[PDB]
């Protein structure tokens, strides 16, 4: 059994981590006090849930998580919330004033003063790992901490944990649920300095989570709790292989091998279905083929884009609930004859399928309804490059006037890092275009 | 108060639509780089579709279907016809065609020669034509291939209709243009008014060197033709006259002899790619005006020539058609505070 | 614990600051003796931002009152909430400033500035994590203008990385005390351009025109003009004083509102502004339409003469946040020609569940608009009309200043106008 | 349409299907960058104090 250390950075990372570990507990039958009755080995064992949970002699199951924020307001809720007993205080790290939505601040000014402290706490969790696989890093693009401190953390992790993998769960900026104007800057700054340090990254566009909440869950104005409970459902489907028995995506190494044939192009598109509102007295339970076919509808993608006008490089189907191999392949045939699924000629036109019999778990009182079967498609489309184009364009409009640049230079960053970062995105877009068109 | 931006100053069509939109007093034009727009009259090449439908509170509409180039490109249309099972390789309304890359660059060179050698041996008319989106008519395959290699872009060789329907008096070739408009709901509307761009030169089958009586383009007739404007004004015969002719000469109607085949071809092409370019469940909506060009032989059979994704309109039909675009395409998604001039081609989505 | 240190200087500064603490004190449930008697924990969630907690659960505003004459501050101490202020935080003199910038910045004020900084330092040392400072003052007088800017220049020396915020009242010939107000304003404006991060420009003409025309006050008084500033101050600080999905500290606001260091002069706005037909329910559209109308803006500038660099709206009260978003995006989508297109989504909206005392809902407007250049244009013209003849200079030269220093201030602001002008095109 | 590498256990199963065949900086360099920006902050603040001293 190999362990995974999860790192939650900034407000977005910490709050999303709150919704994930809440879900990990309901799934694995872990109580708020850390107890797990079903676990028959007290204070140890190399089970599948031990990849994310350590065990004390007293029978407490402690997440392998680290929460970092440059301001203590958000992490302070965790210290007195429902799951205050799961974590011990070392796992929660908080500064005294944030990065003011300023990449340079979180990276250089404040980051330098706390980086060695985080690495120290991370080393403690690592010292409890007999074979650490890698790290799961949750953060936002627009946040000054999410973008600024994360990129510094990644650089260091690659130095102190060379042969280890690092996956990201990144929150892509959306105006509808943001008050910051400088998020394009922060996004392109952190993607530039984090690219060569991240083996695979799952972008979630808040614009997509927002409309899925208003459209499917009939939430007129969703809250972060609403957005986060949905985001963790997808995260649970992605990490389920690492926490349950299985053969597909059993360790973090298998995520690059199965989803990233080219290094720089390591941003899979996630598609999840079904998302049904709990207010519905009862809903027609969708079939394997119906939920599968939905995987190619833009309306359930984590990033609004058109896969029809891209080229796939890989494709994983993760199923949870009442599903058998016979049903999966049947729907696959029906969709290729109806849908436009053009692969790159140097990649096999095939799908890797994973099935877990335990149907999705729903938070009692949450917004999502119980379903008999659900699927999450991880596809590596050139179409996600659309998100880079939208973002790069917003970067160009501002940088052409140097608007807000003084705030960054004033924290010690050089203006040249801007153009050096933007030119890297220009190179990123060209790669996609070369692989797709 | 709706807002729109203009990104193609050369579009004669949408220049009128924009002129009309402003005439309503309810549409407002913005700078071509202002993202807060309800409607975009987008550029032709490299239109950034990926940036549409991401502005909170704005239902955005664009005048181009992403991916429709598969149908409006000479080489793409060929591949789409041969490979698509909806159209199949034996589609009966499209001339036998082949994709021929120049030797300085898959390719159907040998496939064409086999069919050519078969026609040369069977005493059948073996006159082909080569062309590209960026023209040579010849009966010897040697002259067709050597011409393509002299260029540096992809070309297409297809059978040349050697028995084209000739209008009288004159004995002259011609083509027919039909404008088709697809709205956001993917309804296929055919404009009731077509045009015949006629050749003012008598068709001659024993000399493909001079391309003035063979090519019925409005520019070549007005530049390389000596009888331009003799029989009809601007080498353009509209449906009223052409239909009266088909009745006095052939004792039939334009509806039965030609229009049924045109309407059937339009449906076949658009329905074929609907899954690939539909915006039914997309974050933005699309609509686009198309220009189909057909050929009519002496057996009153219609043949598809090419499809234009950015066509112009006959001078006498700019007002009627442009206004029509604003009714079923724009205001259908942005209403304002008949006897349709279109022919709805019902179909299964 | 993100504490703010408040400072109010001179007659205008202390009277306005006085009413400011009177308004928010009621909103947080603090009585005139510093005791809390509110009914919602939201009133105390961020109460330490502006208040210190003394023994016996007493809440003491974190405010330092400054003046060169005892007159105005004596009124505050005898005022309604005068008892609420810390006794030692009163720093004053006897010479006065005679509405003279030189006296407030070089001679009289310089003799007293060191003692005020001693109190500031005392309040800072008790701050767990000090956000920054906020100053209230007028620019056309002598103490708030001349010494106020002296304090800012010295505070930046001792706290170079804390945020400096000011509420600055700009003079107008229509509501004028002395003819030298343009002189003092031009000298202070240069100080603010250098040593503040955000300056809420409050024009006394706009305040006057609002009271007379919109509010239907036959004969306005400085007290009337201060009721507006009070409500406005309570609005712009709602983000700092109450909880919500907005968070927002001074440095975050500065970073998203100020795209360029010197263009940090904001136009504030408040809605509703109702004359006593006052019990009517105001709809979300009515709030929005009013909030953007010029008649509701306190800079005396016509925004339709410039372009918004950034815009921040704060809505207060139980309302349809969905309907708020709808109306806000409607204003942007029906007037996009006035928002610079090179700053995507430069219009942000926050919601707060607690409305001002006696209002079912309200909306505060904060705008970084290039139209503010018209304000500095008025000041520059009135300045040059007198300086070209050197009229009234002896008041200043008699305190040690030279004509050179005036010409520079003159050029410093004309440059400021030109900077606002290039970003409008 | 081929199914390969079927693995079955008590908690589920997984398999692969093929439709068609095909056709860093050291810790020294990081400390320098962090200090380089810290040096540009010190110099910038030095010029402000120099400005204020004047
Ligand atoms: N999905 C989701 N997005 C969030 C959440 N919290 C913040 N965001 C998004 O993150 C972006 C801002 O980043 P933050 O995480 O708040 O910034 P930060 O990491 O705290 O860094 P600071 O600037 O120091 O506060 C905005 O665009 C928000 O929409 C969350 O809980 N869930
Ligand atoms: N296979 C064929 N048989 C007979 N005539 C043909 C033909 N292919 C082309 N033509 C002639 O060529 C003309 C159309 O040329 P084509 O459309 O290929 O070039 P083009 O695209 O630059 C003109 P447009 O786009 O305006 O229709 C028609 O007038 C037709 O008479
Ligand atoms: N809004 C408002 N403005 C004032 C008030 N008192 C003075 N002013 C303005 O402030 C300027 C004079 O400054 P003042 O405060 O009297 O000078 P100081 O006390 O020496 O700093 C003039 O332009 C006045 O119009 C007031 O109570 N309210
Ligand atoms: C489901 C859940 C649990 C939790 F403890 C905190 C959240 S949050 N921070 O996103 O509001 C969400
Ligand atoms: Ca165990
Ligand atoms: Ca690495
Ligand atoms: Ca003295
Ligand atoms: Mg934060
Ligand atoms: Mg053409
Ligand atoms: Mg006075």
């Amino acid at each position: 059994m190999r362990e995974c250390i999860s790192i939650h950075v900034g407000q977005a990372g910490v709050q999303i981590g709150n919704a994930c570990w809440e879900l990990y507990c309901l799934e694995h039958g872990i109580q708020p006090d850390g107890q797990m009755p079903s676990d028959k080995t007290i204070g140890g064992g190399d089970d599948s849930f031990n990849t994310f949970f350590s065990e004390t002699g007293a029978g407490k199951h402690v997440p392998r998580a680290v929460f970092v924020d440059l301001e203590p307001t958000v992490i302070d809720e965790v210290r007195t919330g429902t799951y205050r007993q799961l974590f011990h205080p070392e796992q929660l790290i908080t500064g005294k004033e944030d990065a003011a939505n300023n990449y340079a601040r979180g990276h250089y000014t404040i980051g330098k003063e706390i980086i060695d402290l985080v690495l120290d706490r991370i080393r403690k969790l690592a010292d409890q790992c007999t074979g650490l696989q890698g790290f799961l890093v949750f953060h936002s693009f627009g946040g000054g901490t999410g973008s600024g401190f994360t990129s510094l953390l990644m650089e260091r992790l690659s130095v102190d944990y060379g042969k280890k993998s690092k996956l990201e769960f990144s929150i892509y900026p959306a105006p509808q649920v943001s008050t910051a104007v400088v998020e394009p800057y922060n996004s392109i700054l952190t993607t530039h300095t984090t690219l060569e340090h991240s083996d695979c990254a799952f972008m979630v566009d808040n614009e997509a989570i927002y409309d899925i909440c208003r459209r499917n869950l009939d939430i007129e104005r969703p809250t972060y709790t609403n957005l986060n409970r949905l985001i963790s459902q997808i995260v649970s489907s992605i990490t389920a292989s690492l926490r349950f028995d299985g053969a597909l995506n059993v360790d973090l190494t298998e995520f690059q091998t199965n989803l990233v044939p080219y290094p720089r192009i390591h941003f899979p598109l996630a598609t999840y279905a079904p998302v049904i509102s709990a207010e519905k007295a009862y809903h027609e339970q969708l079939s394997v083929a119906e939920i599968t076919n939905a995987c190619f509808e833009p309306a359930n993608q984590m990033v609004k884009c058109d896969p029809r006008h891209g080229k796939y490089m890989a494709c994983c189907l993760l199923y949870r609930g009442d599903v058998v191999p016979k049903d999966v392949n049947a729907a696959i045939a029906t969709i290729k004859t109806k849908r436009s699924i053009q692969f790159v000629d140097w990649c096999p036109t095939g799908f890797k399928v994973g099935i877990n019999y335990q149907p999705p778990t729903v938070v009692p009182g949450g917004d999502l309804a119980k379903v008999q079967r659900a699927v999450c498609m991880l596809s590596n489309t050139t179409a996600i490059a659309e998100a880079w184009a939208r973002l790069d364009h917003k970067f160009d409009l501002m940088y052409a006037k140097r608007a807000f640049v003084h705030w960054y230079v004033g924290e010690g960053m050089e203006e040249g890092e801007f153009s050096e970062a933007r030119e890297d995105m220009a190179a990123l877009e060209k790669d996609y275009e070369e692989v797709g068109v | 108060m709706y807002t729109f931006v203009v990104r193609d100053e050369n579009s004669s069509v949408y220049a009128e639509v924009s002129r009309l939109l402003l005439a309503t007093g309810q549409w407002k034009r913005l700078r071509k780089d202002n993202p807060r727009f309800n409607l975009m009259l987008g550029e032709r090449n490299r239109l950034p579709f990926g940036r549409l439908g991401h502005e909170p509170g704005l239902v955005q509409l664009v005048n181009y279907y992403r991916g429709a180039d598969k149908l409006c490109r000479k080489a793409s249309l060929v591949k789409l016809i041969k490979t698509s099972p909806e159209l199949s390789e034996s589609c009966t309304w499209f001339p036998e065609s082949y994709v021929i890359y120049p030797t300085n660059l898959t390719d159907e060179r040998e496939v064409f020669l086999a069919a050519y050698n078969r026609r040369r041996e069977g005493r059948e008319g073996n006159v082909w034509i080569a062309k590209s989106s960026a023209i040579l008519i010849s009966s010897e395959a040697s002259e067709l291939l050597d011409f393509i290699d002299e260029q540096g872009q992809v070309h297409v060789i297809q059978k040349y209709l050697e028995k084209p329907l000739l209008l009288e008096p004159g004995h002259r070739k011609f083509d027919i243009r039909s404008w088709v408009l697809v709205d956001h709901l993917y309804n296929i509307y055919l404009y009731r008014e077509g045009v015949l761009r006629t050749s003012s030169e008598p068709y001659n089958s024993a000399n493909f060197q001079d391309k003035t009586c063979h090519l019925t383009n409005h520019c070549i007739q007005k530049e390389y033709s000596k009888n331009y404007g003799r029989y009809e004004e601007g080498n353009e015969m509209f449906f009223e006259e052409f239909n009266q002719y088909l009745m006095d000469a052939l004792n039939t109607t334009l509806e039965n002899s030609i229009l049924l085949q045109i309407k059937h071809i339009i449906r076949s092409c658009l329905m074929c790619i609907e899954p690939a370019i539909s915006t039914k469940h997309l974050h933005y909506q699309s609509f686009q005006l198309f220009g189909f060009d057909f050929m009519v032989d002496e057996e009153l059979k219609v043949w598809l020539i090419e499809v234009n994704g950015a066509p112009a309109c006959a001078q006498k039909l700019y007002a009627e058609l442009c206004q029509g675009i604003v009714d079923v395409a724009i205001s259908s998604v942005f209403p304002l505070a008949p006897t349709s001039i279109f022919i709805k081609l019902h179909h299964h989505h | 614990m993100r504490e703010i240190v408040h400072i109010q200087a001179g007659q205008c500064g202390n009277q306005i600051g006085a009413k400011f603490w009177e308004v928010i004190s009621d909103e947080h449930g603090i009585d005139p003796t510093g005791s809390y008697h509110g009914d919602s924990d939201l009133q105390l969630e961020r109460i330490n931002v502006y208040y210190n907690e003394a023994t016996g659960n007493k809440y003491v505003p974190r405010a330092i009152l400054v003046d060169l004459e005892p007159g105005t501050m004596d009124s505050v101490r005898s005022g309604p909430f005068g008892q609420i202020f810390r006794p030692d935080n009163f720093v004053f003199g006897q010479s006065g400033a005679g509405n003279n910038w030189a006296k407030g910045h070089y001679t009289e004020g310089a003799e007293l500035v060191d003692s005020v900084l001693d109190v500031v330092r005392k309040e800072s040392e008790s701050c767990d994590c000090l956000q920054g400072f906020q100053l209230t003052h007028s620019l056309g007088g002598g103490t708030g203008s001349g010494m106020g800017t002296l304090l800012i220049s010295k505070i930046r020396e001792e706290y170079p990385d804390r945020i400096m915020n000011t509420f600055s009242v700009m003079p107008s010939p229509k509501v004028s005390d002395t003819v030298v107000e343009p002189y003092n304003a031009t000298l202070s404006v240069h100080q603010l351009v250098e040593n503040t991060d955000e300056t809420y420009c409050i024009d006394n003409e706009a305040l006057y025109d609002i009271c007379f025309r919109t509010l239907k006050l036959t004969t306005p008084t400085y007290g009337d003009l201060n009721h507006l500033v009070s409500a406005t101050m309570s609005g712009v600080t709602t983000c700092l004083r109450f909880p919500g999905q907005l968070n927002a500290d001074l440095r975050k606001l500065a970073v998203n509102m100020v795209p360029f260091p010197r263009l940090h002069f904001f136009m504030p706005g408040f809605a509703p502004l109702t004359s006593r037909q006052q019990y009517r329910a105001l709809t979300v559209p009515e709030l929005t339409q009013q909030m953007f109308d010029s008649k509701n803006m306190m800079a005396a500038c016509d925004p339709r003469h410039g372009r918004y660099l950034t815009v921040a709206a704060i809505f207060r009260g139980r309302m349809s946040m969905k309907e708020v978003d709808e109306q806000m995006l409607n204003v942007q989508n029906k007037n996009s020609s006035y928002f610079v297109e090179w700053i995507p989504n430069n219009v942000k909206t926050a919601v707060c569940d607690i409305p001002p005392r006696g209002l079912k809902m309200s909306a505060t407007f904060i705008g970084n608009s290039t139209a503010i250049q018209e304000l500095f244009k008025r000041i520059s013209e009135q300045f040059t009309a007198m300086f070209r003849r050197k009229a009234f200079l002896h008041w200043y030269t008699g305190e040690g200043m030279d004509e050179m220093e005036f010409t520079e201030a003159e050029s410093n602001m004309n440059d400021l106008v030109s900077e606002y002008q290039q970003y409008q095109d | 349409m081929e199914v390969i590498e079927l693995n079955k256990c008590t908690s589920g199963q997984s398999f692969e299907v093929i439709l068609k065949p095909p056709s860093d900086p050291s810790l020294e360099e990081i400390q320098k960058k962090l200090e380089a920006a810290e040096e540009r902050r010190k110099y910038q603040e030095a010029e402000l104090l120099k400005h204020l001293a004047e």
